[PDB]
RNA sequence: UGGGAGGUCGUCUAACGGUAGGACGGCGGACUCUGGAUCCGCUGGUGGAGGUUCGAGUCCUCCCCUCCCAGCCA
């Protein structure tokens, strides 16, 4: 076997001795691979694993808007860059406890904020089969130092998407618990209301294996209350009799060709196992995207209103305060997020108020409310995660661009719903993968409906759709 | 009298608790070094989520009652956005809308009166840190220091209608204000450490009133013989006013402590956009139905009821009563006692005379001095058994409540059971003329407690003892045939 | 719905600068993205409740303890300035004896003014407590009011004093292990000890405006070296530190005070000077003094005090804090009065012993004779006797005490008393036979409380142009019967062998009898023109030590003042 | 206003919870001489309202008067 691919179950088990190496070939690789596709904003020194755990030696990688402490949190964004950890996101306190070394923190868009990756002030991320692409989301960095291999699975926050986006983009699986099933404690959210940290991984049933550990109501976050939730079990079990929902205008732009041809499949490979692929239309969700563009960079103009270089991270050395509020936040935040954390204040402002942000935040119960009760006819909904191959390395300097090239993604925050993005394509030579909406707070479901693709589908041999070959 | 005056204060409360308010550190952090009670949460680090401190909303709902607040099942939590290096999280945990508790009245003793003064709304707040400048108050320098300790400490603001009349019903408005809070627990409410503090509004036109003039506001005012002669102020200067051609206008003012005096504006943290939307980060507050009923019943009887009971309910005096309510201690001790000696009659006196005496001779409360309800129990029946003149029983009951001795114990030392045996009495008191004839003489002729003397001669004559009533009876006869 | 003024509103409530280059170039992106959203427009515009959070709302909120977080120093070695633990940011198989404290006294007035009676007991306490317990009395001029002081003020603090019978062990005029005694003599030691506490965290610096010395300018805890130059002021401060300050009090019993009501006091003047209540304790403190018995009107001060001591880590004396004696006006004597002085009530007549006799006595548990020595009064002395409230001061009762003391003594005792006094009044008395005057002394004393009356009474005993007195005249000169008598009477006189004083007395038991007038007329006829004043001692002992040959000269030179 | 300390004849000073006296002043006298000497008699007081007590200046609660600290005065 080729570590370079090996889903964290063929971990699972492999002598006491095998195993142990396992950490060291994985920052040995590192190295090796990583130049070329830079994925990698820390990679730990040297340090070892030991035991204590079902599922140790496994090495992990991490989104680096996540505080892991002992090494440097950052959100890819030159104001808070500089900072050390000061301590472990529940999420990773969970992670280490159970076994598994993380390695590196990994890049993303600055603070978890577009939909490319390029758009992180540290540096642009190539996605690893085809260095002139690039891994989209936000999380991208992380969904691609995966599908790379040099590591088993690791770590992203969803806002619009953004582990599903770049999992379907840069070719592997990206889950998305619902808003209040995995601690937010820990990571630097830019939205409070739709965040959530997710899996990255090669098999759905690590998308699902690594749930059922980085999870549990956390007395630091007062949003995660319980919930008797089962990501596995149930998963090996082809939905071989449920009734399903699709979009509309989902038929109503103009997804690239070789995109709802490769999806069109999954209509069929899955009426093969026996199930209704019907339709029903919503309205209001037509708006979804400029709904989620109002609520977001809203709470981002006041979620990243702490970081004022006066306690952490960057600081201008400026003779009055009036200046180094501004000069800081200026230096330091730049690029993308400014005009989010603008157009946001501006949600907010004196004359606008009930008008912009209160709409939106009632359409969110319209669309949240709609696209719920869709969840109680039948089981789940479905889309493209993506609506494009994966562009290429240079864009139309464009941001209505990016804010449009989700709304398969959208409107799963708008609820928390859970969402998986499993691979079943190669399309245009670049993997992109479909999505399975869920019932709000009805996740294990969507764990069937996942593997069910994942193996009852042609192009993924071993039952692992493949993993880019990397120059090495 | 001829000029109106309409006063109304924005208030501000420090609440004692000991989570602080959205995390898990101390709050009560006053002789505490800098930056010693911070956390990653109440620090603002990135990453870090506000956990809602069930202290913090026990004592908000306390005061919401006695406040006489119409409280709400249903509660909000709010974000108050704006920068300042005293602010970590860039923004404060507030309740713009839909505080826990909305619409009240607190009465006051009223300087004035007796008079009721409207509560308006009654929210929770986060409180920000110490910023101190360059070494300086109202002032500037080259760089100031910033104390998180503060940050996250759990802030009740209690906003009033301009009931108020008098710079007078301001003062006691506070003054009843602290003397609640000091007692159900809720606060020290203590101006000085800054633990309650104030800003107010003023008004004035006619003699009888359309409206009222827009405030004028009163922010910096530490001390509550300053909040009155500040307000005191605030009027001497608003008189010469549509008395000298001149509206009643906009603008804001604070005291300087030193001359006596007040100023308009030069700092400018003006009236901005605060932009308040809901706070993602807390799921909102819902007050159990099942559960409130039970903490109306934890909080304490406020001392103006305590005696109401007493009063028309124990047979004491609305006199009677209302002395022994203060020392909510001695309140208790009072009842604690009863329970042992169903009489209270006689137990009100004893603690109100006797007992509250030494409680003062020497600085105490009953709370820790060898006095246990079995003394009056046990003293009482015994003046009940007529062993004991209620002379002797007030003689006897230091060394008691000194000694813990048991009253009747002492008495079987000294022997000072109440010999009002033979009339010896009727002997003791002859000879008391014999060798003492100007006395005698004195009452042949001044009738006014003469034999008083004489009283005296008996008790001198037998240690405490005698028998009042008896002894009396005797000499006032034999002041007769001389 | 496009603008260019949001830039201030905006980008400056996100605090946010947006150098000259990407201006414009936000706009153009924020435009379009403005716009897309218009897309909203199309909704429901009532009644829809909003979403902010998913879930199922509750909060489920937290019962905990408190607790210091686990690793609180990464928190602060992240910051990007720090001064004292703060955030820094812009502005905007042999033994010994064991020996116990010696008994030490201080009366430390201070030169503002005239030593009253005042001071005169608070001082004499102080005094006869030292002298009782056989230990010593200190005597300090605290000047540090360089306006309110004075050297003749302080020379005259000194000789009242004296006069009281007051001696020091240890002051300004003789010395002492202690020196010097003098406070403007000693500034050398209370910058010194001052600066002992901007050491610590307890004292700090206060500069102000060069033109106009009230107004406050800043404080950092370090000597402002440029700004003393520049020639501003600067105070130094004690730092009140939050607590409760009490004591003992051998008279108000048992005392507490707490500092959240001193607010930070002055201990060194713009002037190089300490104020009063650092001044004393440094000064307290070295004097190595075990009691201080000193003014009521110092009460709500030891606090202020206390801190002080409490700070240096300096065992305090005891304290005792006597009444004050007041005006006739219900309020305590002072420097501004003035006219209750020791000085006045010196040449007014009165004598020392018999001040500090009522001095000691204003107030005191009687216990015994009223009239006593401060010798006698000593083995009997408690400084517990005093009573605790501010007596008035009672001339009536001083001259009252005063007389019963000269009628009391030895002759020869209140002659060099009448004589001694005679040169600080400054009345010039032109003495004769050293044993005839200390006869019309013997006599006149008899008859007056103070010394200006030992002296008035005395008067025409000496100086033999005594006037008349505007009054005897009017009723007994101006009587028609007048001449006949002091006529009759001269030779009644002029005819006398024996002139002692058995045939003397007699002389007149008949001059009377022979109805000149009545025995009283005529009795009063003979005095009041052998002295000049209608009363004198007794007239058999006046007419006897003045002499045939005075009184028939006397006799003579009115019945000449009767012309016309 | 706070904190402190005081509150019995006009002025000081007494009265185990048992007739509110003494001293100084004052008023009246006396001293076969005045009185500014001495003696003698008188006058005159518990700040207010209640509570406890057979009885309160004395013990309890509140109220009222006065004085002190609140000073780059001491
Ligand atoms: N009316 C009065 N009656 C009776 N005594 C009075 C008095 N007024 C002042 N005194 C007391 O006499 C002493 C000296 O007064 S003084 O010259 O003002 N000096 C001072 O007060 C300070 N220099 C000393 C204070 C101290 O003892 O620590 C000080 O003890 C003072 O309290
Ligand atoms: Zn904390």
């Amino acid at each position: 076997l080729d570590f370079r691919k090996l889903t964290i179950e063929e971990c699972l088990k492999l002598s006491e001795e095998e195993r142990e190496k396992l950490p060291q070939l994985s920052l040995e690789t590192i190295k090796r691979l990583d130049p070329h596709v830079k994925a990698f904003i820390s990679v730990r020194e040297n340090v070892s694993v030991e035991k204590k755990g079902k599922f140790w030696g496994i090495p992990v990688a991490i989104k680096d808007n996540i505080l892991t402490l002992g090494m440097r949190t950052t959100c890819a964004s030159r104001i808070l860059e500089n900072y050390e950890s000061v301590f472990d996101a529940t999420v990773v306190k969970k992670m280490k406890e159970a076994g598994f070394v993380v390695v590196g923190k990994a890049n993303l868009d600055e603070f978890a904020m577009g939909s490319s990756t390029e758009r992180s002030a540290f540096f642009p991320t190539r996605n690893p089969w085809d260095l002139e692409r690039v891994p989209g989301g936000s999380s991208g960095g992380s969904a691609a130092a995966v599908s790379a291999g040099m590591v088993v699975a690791a770590l992203g926050s969803d806002t619009g998407g953004s582990v599903r986006q770049p999992a379907s983009l840069c070719g592997v699986v990206g889950y998305k618990p619902t808003y209040g099933l995995v601690s937010r404690y820990g990571l630097v959210a830019f939205a409070s209301s739709l965040d959530q940290i997710g899996p990255i991984t090669k098999t759905v049933r690590d998308a699902a294996i690594l749930m059922e550990i980085i999870s549990g109501r956390d007395e630091n976050d007062a949003t995660t209350v319980n919930r008797k939730v089962d990501f596995l079990s149930e998963i090996e079990e082809g939905v071989s009799g449920m009734k399903f929902a699709v979009p509309e205008e989902i038929y109503e732009h103009d997804i690239e060709e070789g995109v709802s041809e490769r999806f069109e499949e999954a209509l069929k490979l899955l009426e093969r196992l026996g199930a209704k692929v019907e339709r029903v239309k919503i309205p209001h969700i037509k708006y979804s995207v400029a709904t989620y563009y109002v609520i977001a960079p809203a709470e981002a103009s006041s979620n990243l209103a702490r970081f004022d270089g006066v306690k952490y991270g960057l600081r201008i050395k400026e003779k009055g305060l009036r200046e180094m509020y501004m000069k800081t936040r200026n230096v330091g935040f730049g690029e993308e997020v400014r005009r989010r954390i603008m157009i946001g204040t501006f949600t907010l402002s004196a004359a606008y108020y009930e008008a912009y942000f209160n709409k939106a935040m009632k359409v969110r119960r319209k669309i949240s409310d709609e696209l719920n009760e869709v969840l109680s006819q039948y089981d789940a909904i479905l889309t493209p995660t993506s609506p494009v191959t994966a562009f290429k390395i240079g864009e139309i300097k464009d941001p209505l661009t990016y804010y449009l090239m989700d709304i398969f993604t959208i409107p799963a925050n708008l609820a928390g719903l859970p969402a998986i993005s499993v691979p079943f394509g190669f399309s245009n030579n670049l993997p992109v993968g479909v999505q399975v909406i869920g019932r709000r707070f009805a996740d294990g479901k969507v764990f069937r409906i996942a593997r069910a693709i994942e193996k009852n589908s042609p192009y993924n041999e071993n039952g692992m759709f493949p993993l880019p070959e990397v120059k090495a | 009298m001829r000029y109106r005056p309409v006063i109304g204060l924005e208030i501000h409360v420090q609440l004692s608790t000991k989570t602080k308010a959205f995390c898990s550190c101390p709050a009560d952090v006053f002789e505490l070094p800098p930056n010693t009670a911070i956390c990653p949460v109440c620090t603002g680090q990135p990453g870090a989520l506000p956990v809602p401190n069930e202290e913090m909303i026990r004592f908000a709902v306390k005061t919401a009652l006695a406040l006489n607040c119409k409280i709400h099942k249903y509660s909000r939590f709010d974000r108050k956005n704006y920068f300042y290096p005293d602010l970590p999280k860039g923004y404060q945990i507030s309740q713009y809308f839909y505080p826990i508790a909305t619409e009240g009245f607190l009465e006051i003793d009223g300087d004035e009166g007796r008079k009721k003064v409207r509560i308006r709304r009654l929210h929770l707040e986060e409180d920000a840190g110490k910023l101190v400048h360059e070494g300086d108050s109202i002032t500037r320098a080259s760089y100031s220091l910033v104390d998180m300790n503060r940050c996250g400490v759990p802030l009740i603001e209690i906003v009033t209608e301009p009931d108020i009349s008098s710079p007078r019903e301001a003062r006691v408005f506070m003054e009843k204000l602290r003397s609640i809070v000091r007692y159900l627990g809720v606060s020290t409410g203590d101006m000085e450490k800054g633990a309650l503090r104030c800003d107010a509004n003023i008004s004035v036109v006619d003699t009888e009133t359309g409206r009222q003039s827009n405030r004028v506001e009163v922010k910096n005012m530490n001390s509550f013989r300053f909040v009155e002669r500040a307000l005191e102020y605030e009027f001497e200067r608003i008189v010469k006013a549509m008395e000298r051609g001149e509206d009643v206008e906009r603008e804001t003012r604070g005291w300087d402590m030193a001359t006596k005096i007040t100023v308009s504006m030069r700092g400018k943290e003006e009236e901005s956009d605060y932009r308040y939307f809901p706070e993602p980060d807390i799921p909102p507050v819902v007050l159990s139905d099942e559960y409130l009923e039970e903490v109306k019943k934890e909080l304490p009887e406020l001392p103006d009821e305590k005696a109401e009971r007493f009063m028309r309910e124990y047979g004491l005096p609305e006199y009677d009563a209302k002395v022994l309510t203060s020392s909510k201690e001695l309140a208790e001790f009072f009842e604690e006692c009863v329970k042992v000696v169903n009489r209270p009659k006689d137990l009100s006196n004893w603690i109100m005379t006797e007992v509250l005496r030494e409680l003062n001779e020497r600085n105490i409360e009953i709370t820790e001095s060898k006095l246990t309800p079995q003394h009056f129990a046990d003293l009482f029946k015994l003046m009940d058994e007529g062993k004991i003149s209620i002379k002797i029983a007030k003689e006897i009951f230091p060394e008691v409540f000194e000694t813990g001795k048991m009253p009747s114990q002492i008495v079987e030392e000294k022997g000072l059971t109440q010999i009002n045996d033979e009339k010896l009495i009727e002997e003791l008191v002859k000879k008391a003329m014999e060798q003492n004839p100007k006395a005698v003489q004195d009452y042949k002729s001044g009738k006014k407690k003469a034999a008083g003397f004489f009283v005296g001669y008996v008790m001198r004559e037998t240690k405490g003892k005698a028998n009042p009533e008896l002894t009396n009876r005797i000499i006032q006869k034999l002041l007769e045939g001389e | 719905k496009v603008t260019k003024d949001l830039v201030l509103h905006l980008e400056n409530l996100a605090r946010l600068e947006l150098s000259e280059d990407q201006r414009e170039s936000l706009m153009k992106d924020f435009q379009e993205i403005l716009d897309y959203v218009e897309l909203l427009n199309e909704v429901d515009v009532e009644g829809v409740e909003p979403m902010y959070t998913p879930v199922e709302d509750s909060a489920k909120l937290r019962k905990g303890d408190p607790r210091f977080f686990e690793m609180r120093d990464l928190i602060k070695k992240n910051f990007p300035e720090e001064k004292d633990g703060h955030i820094k940011v812009p502005g905007i198989p042999k033994k010994i004896r064991r020996c116990f404290e010696l008994v030490r006294v201080r009366f430390a007035p201070s030169p503002t003014g005239h030593l009253h009676v005042g001071g005169a007991r608070t001082a004499l306490f102080n005094w006869m407590f030292a002298r009782k317990e056989g230990g010593k009395f200190i005597l300090r001029i605290e000047d540090t009011d360089t306006e309110r002081s004075s050297r003749e003020y302080e020379q005259q603090i000194l000789e009242s004093l004296r006069w009281c019978g007051l001696d020091w062990d240890e002051g300004p005029d003789i010395g002492g292990d202690f020196g010097p005694y003098r406070q403007s003599e000693r500034l050398e030691i209370y910058r010194e000890y001052a600066e002992k506490l901007v050491e610590d965290k307890r004292a700090y610096y206060v500069v102000y405006d060069k033109e106009d010395p009230s107004k406050e300018l800043f404080t950092t805890y370090e000597y402002p070296h440029e700004y003393k130059e520049k020639g501003h002021p600067v105070t130094i401060k004690f730092k009140v530190l939050p607590g409760k300050t009490s004591f003992e009090d051998l008279l108000k019993g048992y005392m507490e005070f707490d500092n959240s009501t001193l607010e930070d006091f002055i201990i060194m003047k713009s002037n190089g000077f300490p104020t009063y209540n650092f001044a004393v304790v440094v000064d307290d403190h070295l004097m190595r003094i075990s009691h201080v018995f000193r003014g009521e009107d110092h009460l709500s001060n030891t606090p202020k005090q206390l801190m002080i001591y409490e700070a240096f880590g300096w065992e305090a004396p005891v304290f005792m804090h006597i009444p004050l004696i007041l005006g006739s006006d219900r309020t305590p004597l002072s420097k501004r009065h003035g006219a209750t002085s020791v000085e006045h009530f010196r040449r007014e007549g009165i004598l020392s012993r018999a001040l500090m006799n009522y001095l000691a006595l204003l107030g005191w548990r009687v216990e015994g004779d009223e009239i006593f020595t401060i010798e006698e009064k000593l083995q009997s002395f408690d400084p517990k006797d005093i009573s605790n409230k501010g007596v008035i001061f009672d001339y009536q009762k001083l001259e009252w005490v005063n007389g019963k003391h000269m009628r009391r003594i030895d002759l020869e005792d209140l002659k060099r008393e009448f004589i001694e006094w005679a040169k600080y009044a400054g009345k010039e008395i032109p003495s004769v036979d050293e044993r005839y005057f200390s006869e019309t002394l013997r006599i006149c004393r008899e008859k007056v409380n103070t010394l200006s009356q030992l002296y008035d009474i005395m008067y025409p005993f000496m100086n033999d142009d005594y006037e008349y007195e505007k009054d005897y005249v009017e009723k007994f000169l101006k009587r028609e019967e007048a001449e006949r008598v002091l006529e009759e009477a001269k030779k009644a006189f002029k005819d006398l062998n024996s002139w002692n004083m058995e045939e003397i007395e007699k002389t007149l038991r008949d001059l009377s009898e022979k109805g000149l007038a009545s025995k009283k007329v005529v009795f009063q006829l003979i005095r009041g023109a052998v002295t000049g004043k209608l009363v004198t001692p007794g007239l058999f002992e006046t007419i006897e030590v003045l002499g045939k040959e005075r009184t028939l000269k006397r006799l003579e030179r009115t019945l000449q003042f009767l012309k016309k």
